[PDB]
């Protein structure tokens, strides 16, 4: 990636989708699963997460044959994206959940 | 749903999108990326069915064609991912090793990692050098040398 490479283990368990370079963007998925909620918010931002649960919310709700508008679960959505991890210092914060 | 037909309700003109252009043995494309978007455009700009592609696919037509409805508009396999040819000619095999990497069913296997992959850029047209050929487990490879196959052909792969 020109610099700084990310040195990534899998433990051969699961097959390698991509073989090819095909220049993978952040984000794409390099093998087949459900993905964690925590890794879309790390490389894909906020707006992606908030997409995600937000369909897999409403996909249950809405087979059984109920109404629930989405202004409802983006609020809770909110209150799960507190608490920011600092990387950097020099404001009288080091590497701390705050 | 073991069909890999994909069914189209209404008239609506095929929207292909993140795709790769890759020309194949015949008219039709193989596409090379594994992130692919369809849309159906009858009218206006609201599509109506996304489905999903996944890759070395063969559309049965091209993009941007006013599909009448009710017809496949791409076909592929849908147990076994192609792996694309980029140069069109006789297929080098390097290190062909037989009793152990070769697996009889022609139609032979490639290498096995636990048993002992090669790689090879495919020849211009009998061994002229031209790519790599990555071979993972339970690969096989049904061309052998100096057949001669175009761009866009693919053999069974049989996946492990």
């Amino acid at each position: 990636d020109g610099s700084d490479p990310y040195e990534e283990m899998i433990p051969k368990w699961r097959q390698l989708n991509v073989f090819e370079g095909e220049r993978v963007e952040r984000g794409d998925v390099i093998s087949d699963g459900p993905e964690a909620p925590h890794d879309i918010l790390r490389l894909r931002g906020v707006h992606a997460v908030t997409r995600y649960i937000v369909n897999e919310v409403q996909d249950v709700y809405r087979l059984q044959g109920v109404k629930i508008n989405d202004k409802h679960i983006e609020v809770i959505v909110r209150q799960m994206l507190r608490k920011a991890t600092i990387v950097n210092a020099g404001s009288s914060d080091f590497l701390e959940g705050e | 749903a073991a069909e890999s037909s994909i069914q189209v309700k209404n008239k609506g003109s095929i929207k292909l999108s993140n795709v790769k252009s890759v020309v194949n043995s015949s008219g039709k494309l193989v596409i090379t990326s594994r992130n692919t978007e369809l849309k159906l455009i009858d009218e206006f700009g609201r599509t109506k069915e996304s489905y999903k592609v996944p890759y070395g696919a063969v559309l049965a037509k091209g993009d941007g064609e006013q599909v009448a409805g009710g017809e496949t508009v791409a076909n592929w396999d849908p147990h076994t991912m192609p792996v694309i040819t980029e140069v069109s000619g006789f297929v080098r095999f390097t290190d062909m090793i037989d009793g152990q990497t070769i697996t009889r069913q022609s139609s032979l296997v490639v290498l096995d990692s636990a048993e002992r992959r090669p790689a090879l850029k495919i020849v211009d047209a009998q061994g002229n050098d031209v790519a790599q050929y990555f071979l993972p487990g339970k690969a096989i490879v049904q061309l052998e040398d100096g057949v001669q196959i175009s761009s866009g052909d693919t053999l069974a792969r049989i996946p492990q």
